[PDB]
């Protein structure tokens, strides 16, 4: 019950584009779309158009030319099976995504009939598999260019060339250098007296140090000969995404939660210090020190909260890879995440270590003044030092806070435009076929950069305290 | 583990509970090392700012504890070493006892002696030039000449005073790190004690900045 | 010397509330671990409560948990068991006694005279013998069969042996099955093994006659023997 | 006036004496032996409680209870083996500078900068510990208190002089006095029948316990000397100085044996001691570290550096078993 | 001068003891030292079986 009584013509294009025609006649009814043989190839050069991404494209060639070129069989028009359709609705929803399946292909009981031959079965597309430039074969359903078929995108950022990747790794290899050679300076000037200077909060901004410079050998795991391949790179060729995969190797995961642990660390031990300052300035003289009581309680807390939180992340982890910056960190494809993540430690550490470091300071000014003994000069002298040292500290730590949070909002909004401008500018690439393409926007890479100054500008203000 | 050696842990958790308590509560006082040469003035000012003789006192919320090892007849450099991490020094000296018989220079030796010693570079200093009463009318009649050859001036308390603290805080090879304080015990007065706690909370502040990391 | 007294005894109607004082005198109390332990009119002892040198520790019996309480007082030096809702077999003799847990201590020295009480899977240390008549002047070995190799790998022996005297409160004999109780003649020796041990008491004389209780520490509850007692 | 000119007669006549018996070359008899190579000791156990300089350690009888003095005036009885505490006698005069154990293991005898060596009371009824006796009656500093008994202390104190007192009576039964310098070291014999005193005056000296009239006096050294130790044998004894040479001396021979002298030392000896056998010698230097010599070649064996500031004393058992040396870091390591 | 007079007393008293050839003292000394070699936990290291610590 899969055939119609329909006049049609003699073939004239004797191709399946790759697949020779067993058969000499063709109709047009099928093709609700078309009216005539030249429109007929018109709609077939048209779905040409699914050239790339191929793993719909190959078995949907059996359709495409089954219903614009069928078999007549003395005026009696053949209708495909159930099979046929139902084979490229569900995964292959491309053309109902961006164009919407027409009335046409939408396979109805009149114009799909149900269990009877196909006829197709014998045009075998074995001729097929295309990948354009930003785009890459994989057999993985897991890692695919989740909106479109077939390909993937690659592990190196297509916004830009290798010149601006350059540009990054240098930027990245002067403020790593830096930061790692200061931070060691000043690790060896308090582990060279390390047996004597065991005194809390001296070893307090050590930690921060330690951590810092962690954080900075996180950062320079890179610029070997085989280094950002087996880091962000994955096995068929395509960007880390929802790292980290029970399949692959756990090589830049590590990478990330050495990086994450080391900031969060030093971050959570700098507020730690800004307390253990106020609370000591609070009994400066009298020889009564709060900080030795419960110095053990408030370590193990600053230990715990970093990795509390990484496997926090862990748990639900939308962390993945990055080509520009070359580190395997998180959130870059879910911007709100990485923004709660980011913001509201930063946001809690501003609003306390600011209110202690007043208190602090606030102190330590008021005993100038109101202290029973006269303070001598030299005692005035440096306590006067020590406040407007700290202020200005304060300012730095204030001005760190502002320029990191304005750049994460102005990535926020920017990353939620540039995912529809390269959603429209890889429909463009698959669109030069029928009948290269402008990029409507970029990441401007200097915001990137300003966000690496201030993450190493952060890193080298809590060094200045052996500039004496 | 077993039964009552489980017991033996709580018990050893328990006096070394009570043990970090008591330091605590110990290292909250403050301890002054009261040297002196025989008969320079020991005896005036442990009374005016009320083998081993610890005595203590309190004034504005301070626990103050002096120890006077002038009352031991031992080798100094022997016992000395126990008394590090003392907070100050007070350094008692006879003023009056510069004609006296050579007392002055016996006490220059001493205090040169103790200054730069091994164990006290880092602690400060407070020396009492005591005795002013007496030594002001002295110099009438003998010149600070007969003590001191190299000294050429007037024979005025006002500038004799001036130059003998001069001379004895010249003595410290050690400028950058440990300070010296003077002052001229007065009878009438609660000040000494003052100028104690006033060179005390000054030398605490000094540390306690140095363990802060910033100093 | 040390003055262990209690009060707080009579007869309590069943389902009653009852707490019992015992007032140390004469020692550092705030140093020491005490035990409250129990004999009914005509068996042997059994273990009720257990609390800790500064109340950082409690250990009850199972036939008691979750309705006795024990407390101390430090600065009156006092120790209170508060019982609620009185069964049947809780009609008893309590005595509290000193415990002090160091290398080389001799724990349960000192035992109160105690007060009477009245009512309107662990070790069991079997005490094979019940009763054996004596005459002065000649040896004797008394020996307590246990359910488990008490042997720990410290390579002390968690054994005690105590005596009771007719109408006395029983004092410490031997402790770790080898070391004398202090103040205690030269007559007594204790010997034995992983699960063998025996008291022999040398040339026998009066002032001697009474029950002889081998008490297991290992684990806990501790547990008290049925008991021998040599009569005369 | 002139009998110090007969009395340097009889000093040189007696020299002339101990030197003309003298074929020992010692070490030109000890090349026959193989040596002990090198020997290397881990920290078998750390046990941390002070709050302060600790100066004296003695093991007690049993290898496994030692008593450690301190600076904060609180002597805490370790427990050498699960660095359990048992006891923490918090002592009156803060300062301390010596410790004693009772072979019986009962009574505790402290005492520092304040003359008074005030024995303890361990195995009491009645709980805490008390103070049984406050010996006094020494002019100068407490030193080293030793018993001998549960009744006989000898006190090395720094007036010169060495008392042996009656903790019954608590009075000075016995008074030694032929020292000059003060008598900064005690060590009793393993017969616990005559101990060796050293002194300031860089002259060590035997004594007699019963009699009371010393026997020999070995000089030799150029500086203080600060610890001494009887060979277990009891016919020699180490003898550690200001100089960074400990030397060996012989009670039967009457004079020094041999030496023991590295170059690049110049650091004071604090502590020596011998283990059980008698073969190797413990000393702890000023450079915070301990040296195990070779007690019969003077070659150096091992270096226990496991320390921040100078060893201050330094204790081995009475079984061999392990050493244990105290720092001025608040802690004291326990070798093996 | 009477310490001088203790001093020449004490000299005489010790001047007259029976001294021994170092000959025979330090093989007394190398003899006690090597007898002695097999119980001695620090020169020959016991294994861990025995040793408590
Ligand atoms: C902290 N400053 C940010 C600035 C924005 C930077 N950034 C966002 C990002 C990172 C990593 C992955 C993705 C992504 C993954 C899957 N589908 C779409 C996008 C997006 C990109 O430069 C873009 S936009 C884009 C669109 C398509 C494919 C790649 C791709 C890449 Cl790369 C990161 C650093
Ligand atoms: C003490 C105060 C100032 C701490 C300052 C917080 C700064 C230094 C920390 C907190 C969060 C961190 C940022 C979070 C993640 C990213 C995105 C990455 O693509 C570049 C680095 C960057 C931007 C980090 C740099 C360092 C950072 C900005």
């Amino acid at each position: 019950h899969c055939g119609r009584a329909a006049p049609c013509e003699p073939l004239r294009y004797n191709v399946c584009l790759g697949s020779v025609l067993p058969y000499g006649a063709t109709s047009t009814l099928l093709a609700g779309d078309s009216d005539s043989q030249e429109e007929a190839h018109g709609k077939l050069v048209l779905w040409s158009g699914l050239r790339n991404a191929p793993r719909c494209w190959a078995v949907i060639q059996p359709l495409l030319c089954a219903v614009y070129m069928p078999k007549c069989e003395n005026d009696r028009v053949e209708l495909p099976s159930r099979t046929l359709c139902q084979a490229t609705r569900g995964p292959c929803a491309i053309v109902e995504r961006e164009r919407g399946w027409p009335d046409f292909l939408r396979c109805t009981p009149d114009r799909f009939p149900e269990g009877c031959t196909n006829e197709v079965q014998n045009i075998k597309f074995n001729s097929s598999g295309q990948c354009e430039v930003p785009l890459v074969r994989t057999d993985n359903p897991k890692s695919w260019y989740e909106d479109v078929e077939g390909c993937g995108i690659q592990c190196q950022n297509p916004l830009f060339t290798e010149a601006e990747h350059q540009d990054m790794h240098s930027y990245i290899a002067a403020f790593g250098a830096v930061t790692g050679l200061c931070t060691l300076f000043t690790l060896a000037t308090f582990v060279a007296d390390w047996r004597n200077s065991n005194r809390y909060p001296a070893v307090i901004l050590f930690y921060v140090n330690a951590c810092f410079f962690v954080g900075s050998i996180g950062w320079l795991a890179q610029f070997m000969d085989g280094a950002r391949r087996e880091i962000v790179c994955r096995a068929d060729g395509t960007m880390r995404l929802g790292e980290p995969t029970s399949n692959e190797t756990l090589s830049c995961v590590i990478i990330f939660v050495i990086v994450y642990y080391a900031l969060m660390a030093g971050v959570v031990w700098f507020v730690v210090l800004t307390y253990a300052w106020h609370t000591s300035f609070k009994a400066l003289g009298t020889t009564y020190q709060p900080l030795s009581g419960k110095t053990s309680y408030f370590h193990l807390l600053t230990w715990s909260l970093p990795f509390v939180l990484t496997v926090a992340i862990l748990a639900v982890a939308q962390v993945d890879g990055d080509s520009v910056s070359g580190i395997c960190f998180v959130g870059y494809k879910n911007y709100r995440y990485r923004a709660g993540f980011v913001l509201a430690p930063i946001g809690l550490v501003l609003i306390v270590g600011g209110y202690f470091l007043i208190r602090g300071v606030m102190t330590l000014f008021s005993i100038k003044s109101n202290h029973p003994g006269l303070l001598s000069e030299k005692a005035a002298s440096k306590i006067n030092e020590t406040m407007l040292r700290l202020g200005i500290f304060g300012f730095l730590a204030f001005g760190f806070v502002l320029i990191t949070f304005s750049c994460h909002f102005y990535d926020f909004f920017n990353q939620a435009e540039w995912e529809r401008s390269f959603r429209d500018y890889v429909l463009c690439q698959a669109n030069v076929t029928i009948g290269d393409c402008e990029i409507k926007n970029r990441p401007s890479l200097l915001v990137e950069k300003i966000n690496l100054f201030a993450m190493f500008g952060t890193g080298i203000a809590m060094s200045t305290w052996v500039w004496t | 583990l077993s039964a009552e050696d489980k017991a033996a842990v709580e018990r050893s958790k328990m006096i070394d509970r009570n043990l970090r308590e008591d330091g605590e509560k110990a290292a909250r006082e403050v301890k002054l090392l009261l040297l002196g040469a025989g008969e320079s003035g020991k005896s005036t000012i442990v009374k005016q700012m009320k083998g081993i003789v610890e005595t203590h006192f309190t004034f504005k919320d301070l626990h103050f504890k002096m120890f006077d090892v002038g009352g031991q007849r031992s080798e100094r450099k022997k016992w000395i070493h126990c008394f590090e991490g003392v907070t100050a020094i007070i350094f008692c000296v006879a003023l009056s006892d510069y004609d006296l018989v050579n007392r002055m220079h016996e006490s220059m030796k001493l205090f040169d002696s103790i200054c730069n010693n091994k164990w006290f570079t880092d602690t400060s200093i407070i020396l009492f030039l005591n005795k002013k009463d007496l030594f002001e009318e002295k110099i009438k009649k003998s010149p600070l000449t007969i003590c001191y050859p190299e000294y050429a001036g007037s024979n005025t308390y006002e500038e004799a005073a001036a130059y003998i603290q001069c001379q004895f805080e010249d003595l410290n090879k050690r400028k950058d790190t440990k300070e010296i304080y003077t002052h001229f015990t007065c009878a009438t007065d609660t000040k000494n004690v003052q100028f104690v706690f006033d060179a005390v909370t000054d030398v605490i502040i000094k540390n306690n900045l140095k363990d802060c990391g910033l100093f | 010397d040390v003055q262990l007294v209690e009060s707080g005894g009579g007869l309590v109607q069943p389902g009653g509330s009852r707490k019992l004082s015992c007032s140390a005198s004469g020692f550092a109390f705030s140093s020491f671990g005490m035990h409250w332990v129990r004999q009914a009119p005509e068996k042997g002892l059994e273990w009720v409560a257990y609390i800790s040198s500064g109340s950082g520790t409690i250990y009850y019996a199972d036939t008691v948990k979750g309705r006795f309480t024990i407390s101390r007082d430090d600065p009156k030096n006092t120790l209170f068991l508060q019982m609620t809702s009185l069964r049947s077999e809780d009609t008893a003799m309590y005595y509290c006694v000193r415990s002090i847990y160091y290398y080389g201590s001799s724990p349960f020295d000192f035992w109160g005279q105690g007060t009477t009480l009245t009512v309107s899977s662990d070790i069991v240390m079997t005490q094979a013998t019940s009763s054996v008549p004596v005459t002065p002047g000649e040896s004797v070995s008394i020996s307590c069969r246990s359910s488990k190799s008490l042997l720990h790998s410290n390579g002390n022996t968690y054994l005690y042996w105590f005596l009771q005297r007719p109408g006395q409160s029983p004092q410490l004999l031997i402790y770790r099955m080898s070391n004398l109780a202090s103040g205690v003649p030269d007559r007594f020796s204790g010997s034995g093994s992983g699960t063998a041990f025996t008291l022999t008491i040398s040339r026998l004389e009066a002032e001697d006659v009474g029950v002889y209780y081998c008490m297991q520490h290992l684990e806990y509850p501790l547990t008290f023997g049925a008991g021998t007692k040599l009569e005369l | 006036d002139q009998l110090r000119q007969e009395a340097e007669q009889l000093k040189n006549q007696i020299r002339d004496a101990r030197k003309a018996c003298a074929d020992a070359t010692l070490s030109q008899i000890t090349n026959n032996i193989d040596p002990v190579g090198r020997i290397q000791m881990r920290t078998r156990r750390t046990l941390r409680g002070h709050l302060a300089k600790i100066y004296a350690m003695h093991w007690g009888t049993d290898s496994r209870l030692l008593v450690s003095a301190s600076q904060d005036g609180k002597l805490i009885i370790w427990d050498s083996y699960t660095t359990n505490k048992v006891h923490a006698i918090p002592l009156r005069s803060s300062w301390v500078m010596t410790c004693a154990y009772a072979p019986s293991g009962n009574y505790v005898a402290c005492g520092g900068l304040d003359n008074i060596c005030s024995i303890y009371n361990l195995k009491t009824r009645e709980g805490n510990v008390r103070v049984s006796r406050e010996l006094a009656g020494h002019t100068g500093y407490l030193s080293c208190c030793r018993f001998l008994d549960d009744n006989q202390i000898v006190t090395s104190s720094g007036d010169t002089t060495c008392a042996l007192w009656d903790i019954e009576t608590g009075q000075q039964t016995t008074t030694f006095t032929g020292h000059t310098g003060d008598v900064m070291s005690l060590s009793l014999a393993p017969d616990t029948r005559l101990f060796v005193s050293g002194a300031c005056d860089a002259s060590a000296k035997l004594w007699d316990v019963r009699e009371g009239m010393c026997r020999q006096t070995f000089t030799g050294h150029e500086s203080d000397i600060n610890a001494i130790c009887f060979f277990p044998n009891g016919n020699a004894f180490a003898t550690g100085s200001d100089d960074a040479t400990c030397r060996l001396f012989d009670l039967r021979a009457d004079q020094e044996l041999m030496t023991y002298s590295h170059d690049n030392i110049i650091c004071g000896i604090t502590s020596v001691s011998f283990s059980k056998s008698g073969r190797l010698l413990l000393a702890g230097y000023d450079d915070f570290n301990c040296n195990v010599w070779d007690a019969l070649k003077a070659d150096r064996a091992g270096v226990l550096a496991g320390h921040d500031n100078r060893v201050s004393c330094l204790g081995v058992t009475d079984d061999g078993m392990a050493v244990a040396t105290g720092s001025w870091d608040s802690f004291l390591k326990i070798w093996n | 001068i009477a310490q001088a007079r203790k001093l020449v007393e004490q000299l005489k008293m010790e001047a007259n003891i029976d001294r021994i050839k170092v000959s025979k003292a330090a093989a007394d000394l190398m003899a006690y030292c090597e007898a002695h070699a097999k119980e001695d936990p620090l020169l020959t290291p016991v294994p861990a079986s025995e040793n408590p610590f």
